[PDB]
C-alpha cells in the first residue's frame, strides 16, 4: 500500500495564459444588402443565436488591463482595412496650380467675413490639346497665400498628392464580435465594482464577446456603454501627474449637432473616365453649424463626478476645470464624424468652473474641413465629396478623458485639463474584462495501483 | 579540508551479523555523498549512490541513510562476501578527499 | 412546463474541487478537441495551428503504450525524493492547478523513464513469445 | 555537483552499428517527425505537405493490423527466392542502409500479402464470433 | 588590400513635383586626384610561387 506507482490521466482541466490570433464574426442581418460600406465586408462567418455562458465557482484569478494583448492587434487591423478599402479610387494630381479667388458677399453676417473663397482656374480636357476655365467654392482653412494681385494655393500641394474618396461608400459602423478558435477559452470578470486591475473572485467563460462599434472621436467618447452603480474612475498611477484618467458615466446625456445651410453639386471631366466633384451654389442666407446640450443634466453630472474624486485628495481641497492648454488644430479641439462629414468644435464653455469644499441650452459652435489626415500619418490625406441637403444627427456622451496639470507644494487645489489624441485609449475603454487562456490536457499523478502484465 | 571519519575502525563478527558503519563529515555537506566498496587485488566500486538511491545490481541487505554531517550504512545480515572495505567519498567543491576506510573481519 | 427548466454539464467549471471529484468528468473535455483578402487568412493558419496540437498529443500518448484509453497505469516506481505528503491528503484537498505548479521542476525526468520501461517490456515479450 | 557532465542518446549517430543495436534506439528517431506576402505559403506549403506524409504512413500501418505498437509478427512465409542468406550474417554483420538496398526490389509484392492475410484471417474469424 | 578615393565631395537637393526630391553633386572644393588601389609586393610573389609549385 505504501509503495506505489506513477499514472497517466487524460483530459485534465488545466490551464495557462498565452497569445494568439483572433477572427470576427458579424450578425446576418447586415449580409442582407448594404454592399457598400468600409467595414462590414461579406469575408465574417454569420454570426450564431442563444449564446451561452457557463459559471464557476471558488477560483479567483488576477487582471491588469494596462499591459494586455489584443488592442494593438485591432489596431493594426482597423487600418490595414481602412488602406484596403481606399484603394481603388482615382487620383487627384493634376489639380496642383496657381488659381484666383476672391470674397463672397451675398448677405454673409459679420461672423463669416472671409471665411469662403470664390475661386476659378485652368484645367485640362479629355484632349490634350485643349484647356478650359472652371470655378468653385473653398473654406479658408484649406487654401495658403503666396508672394497688387492675388493668388493662391492648395495646402498640400508641396506634401503629397492624396486619392478622391469614391462616391459611393458609407462610413457608418456596425456591431462586430470577435471569436477565438479551438484550443482557447475567453474569460469574463463579473464583479460589478471590480477597479480594472488586482484579483477576482467571481469568473465565467464565453465563446464570443459581446457587441462593438468601431468610433473615431478625441476628447470625449460616444456611443459607448453604460456603468451600472455609479460614476468610476480608472487610471495606472493616478499619483503621476503624466498618465491619463479615464472616466465612465452611469447615465448618458443628449447631444444635437447640425448644419443648417445647403448646397448642391456639379460634376467636371478630367481625362479618360476621370470625373471630378466640386461645390456648386449656395441658395439663401448661410449659419454656422452648431451643437447644443442641456444645462441642468450638465451640472449635476459634473457634480456627482467631483464628489466622488474627491476620495483621493482629501476634503479639504479645491478644484478648477480649464479648457485645453493649446496647440494644433487636433488635440485642441473636440473632433467627430456624422454622416459623412468631419466637425471642429470648440468646447472652451464646458469646463469652466470652480468647486470648493463643503430650460435653458447650452450652444457652442463648430467648423469645417474638407481635407483630413488621420491615424496622425503623414503623405496621405483625403478629399470628402460635398453632399446635399440639411444634416442632423443625435448621439449620447459617456466618458471623459483627463489630465492633471502640474503643481507645487500643497496649495490645497488641483486642476484638469482635457487631453487625448492616441486612438488606442478609445478601444481600451471597452476590452476590460476579458482576457485569453490555452489549455493543457495532459496530467500525471501518483497511485497506489500497480499495472498487470 | 573536509575532514570525514569512518567508525568503527576495524571490527570482528560472525556471518549472518547485522551491523552498522558510520561516516562523519566536518561540515554540513547536504547529501552529495557516496560509499564504495573494495579488497584488496580488486578495482573500487560504487556500492551506494547519493546516500539514498540502491545502485542497480547491489543485494538489497545493504541500506543507506542520513545527511548533512551524518550518515549509515546497514547490513541486516553479514555475508562471507561482505569481509571488505569500504569508503565514504564526497562529490562537492574541489577538491577530493575519501575516508580512512573501515574493515570487517571473521571471529 | 411551468417550473422545469434545464440543467446540462458544460465546459471546463469543474476546476474548484478536490483532487479526486474532477477526474470523475474528464470525458467531455477531450470531446471538445477537433471543433470544426487578408481579412480571411488567418483563419488558414489557425487551422493548421489546431490540427498540428492534436497531433502531438495523439503521437505523445501513442508512444507510452497508453493509446485508446483515459486511464492507463504503468510500472515505473514513484519516489519521495520528487514530493512528500500521503495519498489521503493528496485525493482529499487539493487542486489541479496547485499540483501542477507544485511538480513544475521535475517533469522531463518523469516523462523519459516511461519510455524506456515500455522499451523493455516489449523486448522481454518478444523474446517471451519467441522461444516456442 | 562537480565533475559530472551530461550525456543523452540523440539523432541518426547510432546509424553505423550492427543489426541488433540499432532496434534499441527505435523510439526517439520516431518522435522526431512532427518537429514545430509571398514568403508564407510555401513554408505552409511545405508543413501542409508533412502532415500528410506523417498522416499517410500512419494509415498504412493501422491496415497491416498492427496499430499502436513498434513491433508485431504475421503470417505470411518468408520464400527463399528474394535472399536465401541465413539468420547469424544477417543479424551480425549486415548493416541497415545495404539491406535496404539490397531488398529494393520486391516490396509491392510484398506488400500485398499482408493485406489479405489479414483480411481472410479477420473474416474467418468473424464467423467463429458469430457462432458464439 | 586598400584602395582609396581623396577626393572631396558635397551634396544639393532639387524638388520635381508632389514631394518629389533629387540630388544633385554639388561643386568641389580643391584639387582632384584619382582614386585608386595598392597592395603589396612580397607577399604577392611569394603566393604565385606557392600556387606555381
Ligand atoms: C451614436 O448612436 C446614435 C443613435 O443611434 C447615432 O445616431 C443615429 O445615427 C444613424 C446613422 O446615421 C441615423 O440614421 C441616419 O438617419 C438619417 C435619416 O435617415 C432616417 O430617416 C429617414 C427619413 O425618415 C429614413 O428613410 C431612414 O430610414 C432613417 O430612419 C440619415 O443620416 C441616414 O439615412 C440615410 O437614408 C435616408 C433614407 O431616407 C436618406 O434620406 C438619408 O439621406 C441617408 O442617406 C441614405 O441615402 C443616400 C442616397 O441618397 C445613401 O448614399 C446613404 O448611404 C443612405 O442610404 C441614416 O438612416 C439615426 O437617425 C441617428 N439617430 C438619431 C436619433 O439622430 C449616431 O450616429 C451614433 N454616433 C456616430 C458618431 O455615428
Ligand atoms: C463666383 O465666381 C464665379 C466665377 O465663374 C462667378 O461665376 C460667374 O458669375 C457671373 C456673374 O453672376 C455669371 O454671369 C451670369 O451668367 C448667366 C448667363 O448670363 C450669361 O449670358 C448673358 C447673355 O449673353 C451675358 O450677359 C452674361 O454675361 C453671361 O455670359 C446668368 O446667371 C446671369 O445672366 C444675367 O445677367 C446678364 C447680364 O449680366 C443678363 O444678360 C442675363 O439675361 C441674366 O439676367 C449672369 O450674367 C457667369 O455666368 C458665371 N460664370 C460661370 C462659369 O458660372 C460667380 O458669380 C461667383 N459668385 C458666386 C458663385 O456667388
Ligand atoms: C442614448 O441614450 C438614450 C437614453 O437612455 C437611449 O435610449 C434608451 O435605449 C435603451 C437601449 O436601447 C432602451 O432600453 C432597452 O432597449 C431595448 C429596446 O428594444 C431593449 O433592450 C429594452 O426594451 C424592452 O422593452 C421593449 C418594449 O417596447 C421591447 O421591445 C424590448 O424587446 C425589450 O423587452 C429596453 O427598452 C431605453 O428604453 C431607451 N430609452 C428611451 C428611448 O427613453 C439610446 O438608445 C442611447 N443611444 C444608443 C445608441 O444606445
Ligand atoms: C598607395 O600608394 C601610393 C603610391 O605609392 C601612395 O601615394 C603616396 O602618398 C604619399 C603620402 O601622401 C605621397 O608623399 C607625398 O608626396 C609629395 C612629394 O614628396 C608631397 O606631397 C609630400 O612630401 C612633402 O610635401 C608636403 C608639402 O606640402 C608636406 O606637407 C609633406 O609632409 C611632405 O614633407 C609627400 O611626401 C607620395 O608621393 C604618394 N606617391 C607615391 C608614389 O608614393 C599612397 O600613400 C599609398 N596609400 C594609399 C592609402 O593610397
Ligand atoms: C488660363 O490660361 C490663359 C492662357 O494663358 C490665361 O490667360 C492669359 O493670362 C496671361 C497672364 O495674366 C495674360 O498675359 C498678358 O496679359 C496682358 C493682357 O493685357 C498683357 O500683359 C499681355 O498681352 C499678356 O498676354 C494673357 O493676356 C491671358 N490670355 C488671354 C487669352 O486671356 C488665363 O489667365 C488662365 N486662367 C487661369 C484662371 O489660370
Ligand atoms: C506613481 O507616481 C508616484 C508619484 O506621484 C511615484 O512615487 C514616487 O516614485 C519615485 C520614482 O520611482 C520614487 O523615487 C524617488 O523617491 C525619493 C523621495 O521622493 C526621491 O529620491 C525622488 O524624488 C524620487 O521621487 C519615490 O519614492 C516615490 N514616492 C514619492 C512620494 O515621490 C510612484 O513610484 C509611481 N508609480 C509607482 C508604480 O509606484
Ligand atoms: C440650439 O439652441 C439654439 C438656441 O435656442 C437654437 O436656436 C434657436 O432655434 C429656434 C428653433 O428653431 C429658433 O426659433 C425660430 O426663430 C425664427 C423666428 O424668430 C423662425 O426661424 C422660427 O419660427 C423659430 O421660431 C431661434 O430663433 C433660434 N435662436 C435662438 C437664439 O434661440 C437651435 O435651433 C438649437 N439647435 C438644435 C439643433 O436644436
Ligand atoms: C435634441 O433634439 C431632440 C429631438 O427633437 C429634442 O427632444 C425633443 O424635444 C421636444 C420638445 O420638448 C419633444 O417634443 C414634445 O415634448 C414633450 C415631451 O418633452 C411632449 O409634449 C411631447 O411628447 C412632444 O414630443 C420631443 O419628444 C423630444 N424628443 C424625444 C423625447 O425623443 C431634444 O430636446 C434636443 N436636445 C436638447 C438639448 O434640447
Ligand atoms: C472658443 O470659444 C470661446 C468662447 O468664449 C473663445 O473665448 C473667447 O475668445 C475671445 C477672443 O477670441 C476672448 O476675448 C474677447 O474677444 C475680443 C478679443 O480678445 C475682445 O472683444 C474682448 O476683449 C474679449 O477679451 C473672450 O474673452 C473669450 N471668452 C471668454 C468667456 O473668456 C475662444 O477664443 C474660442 N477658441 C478658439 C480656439 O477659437
Ligand atoms: C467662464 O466662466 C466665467 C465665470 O462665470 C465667465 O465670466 C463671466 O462672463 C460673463 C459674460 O460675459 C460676465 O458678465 C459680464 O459682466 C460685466 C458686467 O458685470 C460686463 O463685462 C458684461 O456686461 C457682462 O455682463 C461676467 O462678469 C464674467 N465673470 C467673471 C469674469 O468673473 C465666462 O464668460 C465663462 N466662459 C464661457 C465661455 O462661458
Ligand atoms: C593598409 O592599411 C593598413 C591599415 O591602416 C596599414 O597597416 C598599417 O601599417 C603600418 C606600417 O607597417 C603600421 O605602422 C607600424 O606599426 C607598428 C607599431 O604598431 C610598427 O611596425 C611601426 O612603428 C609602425 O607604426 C600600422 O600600425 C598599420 N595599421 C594598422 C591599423 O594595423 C597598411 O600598411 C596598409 N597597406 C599598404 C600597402 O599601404
Ligand atoms: C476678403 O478676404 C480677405 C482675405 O482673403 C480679407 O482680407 C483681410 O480681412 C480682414 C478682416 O476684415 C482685415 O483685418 C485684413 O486687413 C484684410 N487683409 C489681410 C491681408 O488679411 C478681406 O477683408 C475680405 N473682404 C474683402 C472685401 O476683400
Ligand atoms: C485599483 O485597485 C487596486 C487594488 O486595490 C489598487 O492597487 C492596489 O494598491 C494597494 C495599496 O498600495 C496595493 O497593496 C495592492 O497591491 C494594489 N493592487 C494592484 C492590483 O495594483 C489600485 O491602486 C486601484 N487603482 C486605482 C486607479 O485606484
Ligand atoms: C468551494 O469551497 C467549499 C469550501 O471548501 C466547498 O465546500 C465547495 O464544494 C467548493 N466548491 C463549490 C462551492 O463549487
Ligand atoms: C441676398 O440678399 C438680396 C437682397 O435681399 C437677395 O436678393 C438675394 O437673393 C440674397 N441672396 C441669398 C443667397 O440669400
Ligand atoms: C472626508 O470625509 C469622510 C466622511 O466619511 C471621512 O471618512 C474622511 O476621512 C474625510 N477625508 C479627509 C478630511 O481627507
Ligand atoms: C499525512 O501526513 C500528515 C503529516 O504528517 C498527517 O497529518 C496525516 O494524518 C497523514 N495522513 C494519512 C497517513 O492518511
Ligand atoms: C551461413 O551460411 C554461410 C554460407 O553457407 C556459411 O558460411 C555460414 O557458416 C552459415 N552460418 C551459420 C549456419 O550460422
Amino acid at each position: 500500500a505504501e509503495n506505489l506507482w506513477v499514472t497517466v490521466y487524460y483530459g485534465v482541466p488545466v490551464w495557462k495564459d498565452a497569445e494568439t490570433t483572433l477572427f470576427c464574426a458579424s450578425d446576418a442581418k447586415a449580409y442582407e444588402t448594404e454592399k457598400h460600406n468600409v467595414w462590414a465586408t461579406h469575408a465574417c462567418v454569420p454570426t450564431d443565436p442563444n449564446p451561452q455562458e457557463i459559471h464557476l465557482e471558488n477560483v479567483t484569478e488576477e487582471f491588469n488591463m494596462w499591459k494586455n494583448n489584443m488592442v494593438e492587434q485591432m489596431h493594426t487591423d482597423i487600418i490595414s482595412l481602412w488602406d484596403q478599402s481606399l484603394k481603388p479610387c482615382v487620383k487627384l494630381t493634376p489639380l496642383c496650380v496657381t488659381l484666383q479667388c476672391t470674397n463672397v458677399t451675398n448677405n454673409i453676417t459679420d461672423d463669416m467675413r472671409g471665411e469662403l473663397k470664390n475661386c476659378s482656374f485652368n484645367m485640362t480636357t479629355e484632349l490634350r490639346d485643349k484647356k478650359q476655365k472652371v470655378y468653385s467654392l473653398f473654406y479658408r482653412l484649406d487654401v495658403v497665400q503666396i508672394n497688387s494681385n492675388k493668388e493662391y494655393r492648395l495646402i498640400n500641394c508641396n506634401t503629397s498628392a492624396c486619392t478622391q474618396a469614391c462616391p459611393k461608400v458609407s462610413f457608418e459602423p456596425i456591431p462586430i464580435h470577435y471569436c477565438a478558435p479551438a484550443g482557447f477559452a475567453i474569460l469574463k470578470c463579473k464583479d460589478k465594482k471590480f477597479n480594472g486591475t488586482g484579483p477576482c473572485p467571481s469568473v465565467s467563460t464565453v465563446q464570443c464577446t459581446h457587441g462593438i462599434k468601431p468610433v473615431v472621436s478625441t476628447q470625449l467618447l460616444l456611443n459607448g456603454s453604460l456603468a451600472e452603480e455609479e460614476v468610476m474612475i480608472r487610471s495606472e498611477n493616478i499619483t503621476n501627474n503624466a498618465k491619463n484618467i479615464l472616466v465612465q458615466f452611469n447615465t448618458p446625456v443628449q447631444i444635437n449637432c447640425t448644419r443648417p445651410n445647403n448646397n448642391t453639386r456639379k460634376s467636371i471631366r478630367i481625362g479618360p473616365g476621370q470625373a471630378f466633384y466640386a461645390t456648386g451654389d449656395i441658395i439663401g442666407d448661410i449659419r454656422q453649424a452648431h451643437c447644443n446640450v442641456s444645462k441642468a443634466t450638465w451640472n449635476e453630472t459634473l457634480g456627482k463626478v467631483v464628489k466622488q474624486l474627491r476620495k483621493h485628495f482629501g476634503n479639504n481641497t479645491i478644484i478648477r476645470f480649464a479648457n485645453s492648454s493649446g496647440g494644433d488644430l487636433e488635440v485642441t479641439t473636440h473632433s467627430f464624424n456624422c454622416g459623412g462629414e468631419f466637425f471642429y468644435c470648440n468646447t472652451s464653455g464646458l469646463f469652466n468652473s470652480t468647486w470648493i469644499s463643503n430650460n435653458d441650452s447650452i450652444t457652442l459652435p463648430c467648423r469645417i474641413k474638407q481635407i483630413i489626415n488621420m491615424w496622425q500619418r503623414i503623405g496621405q490625406c483625403m478629399y470628402a465629396p460635398p453632399i446635399q441637403g440639411v444634416i442632423r444627427c443625435v448621439s449620447n456622451i459617456t466618458g471623459l478623458i483627463l489630465t492633471r496639470d502640474g503643481g507645487s507644494t500643497n496649495s490645497t487645489t488641483e486642476t484638469f485639463r482635457p487631453g487625448g489624441g492616441d486612438m488606442r485609449d478609445n478601444w481600451r475603454s471597452e476590452l476590460y474584462k476579458y482576457k485569453v487562456v490555452k489549455i493543457e490536457p495532459l496530467g500525471v499523478a501518483p497511485t497506489r495501483c500497480k499495472r498487470r502484465v | 579540508d573536509i575532514q570525514l571519519t569512518q567508525s568503527p575502525s576495524s571490527l570482528s563478527a560472525s556471518v549472518g551479523d547485522r551491523v552498522t558503519i558510520t561516516c562523519r563529515a566536518s561540515q554540513d555537506i547536504n547529501t552529495d555523498l557516496s560509499w564504495y566498496y573494495q579488497k584488496s587485488g580488486e578495482a573500487p566500486k560504487l556500492l551506494i549512490y547519493r546516500a539514498s538511491n540502491l545502485q542497480g545490481g547491489a543485494p538489497s541487505r545493504f541500506s543507506g541513510t542520513g545527511s548533512g554531517t551524518e550518515f549509515t550504512l546497514t547490513i541486516s545480515s553479514l555475508q562471507p562476501e561482505d569481509f571488505i572495505t569500504y569508503y565514504c567519498q564526497q562529490r562537492y567543491s574541489f577538491p577530493i578527499t575519501f575516508g580512512a576506510g573501515t574493515k570487517v573481519d571473521i571471529k | 412546463a411551468v417550473g422545469i427548466g434545464a440543467v446540462f454539464l458544460g465546459f471546463l467549471g469543474a476546476a474548484g474541487s478536490t483532487m479526486g471529484a474532477a477526474s470523475m468528468t474528464l470525458t467531455v473535455q477531450a470531446r471538445n478537441l477537433l471543433s470544426g483578402t487578408v481579412w480571411g487568412i488567418k483563419q488558414l493558419q489557425a487551422r493548421v495551428l489546431a490540427v498540428e496540437r492534436y497531433l502531438r498529443d495523439q503521437q505523445l500518448l501513442g508512444i507510452w503504450g497508453c493509446s485508446g484509453k483515459l486511464i492507463c497505469c504503468t510500472n515505473v516506481p514513484w519516489n519521495s525524493s520528487w514530493s512528500n505528503r500521503n495519498l489521503s491528503e493528496i485525493w482529499d484537498n487539493m487542486t489541479w492547478l496547485q499540483w501542477d505548479k507544485e511538480i513544475s521542476n521535475y517533469t522531463q525526468i518523469i516523462y523519459g523513464l516511461l519510455e524506456e520501461s515500455q522499451n523493455q517490456q516489449e523486448k522481454n515479450e518478444q523474446d517471451l513469445l519467441a522461444l516456442d
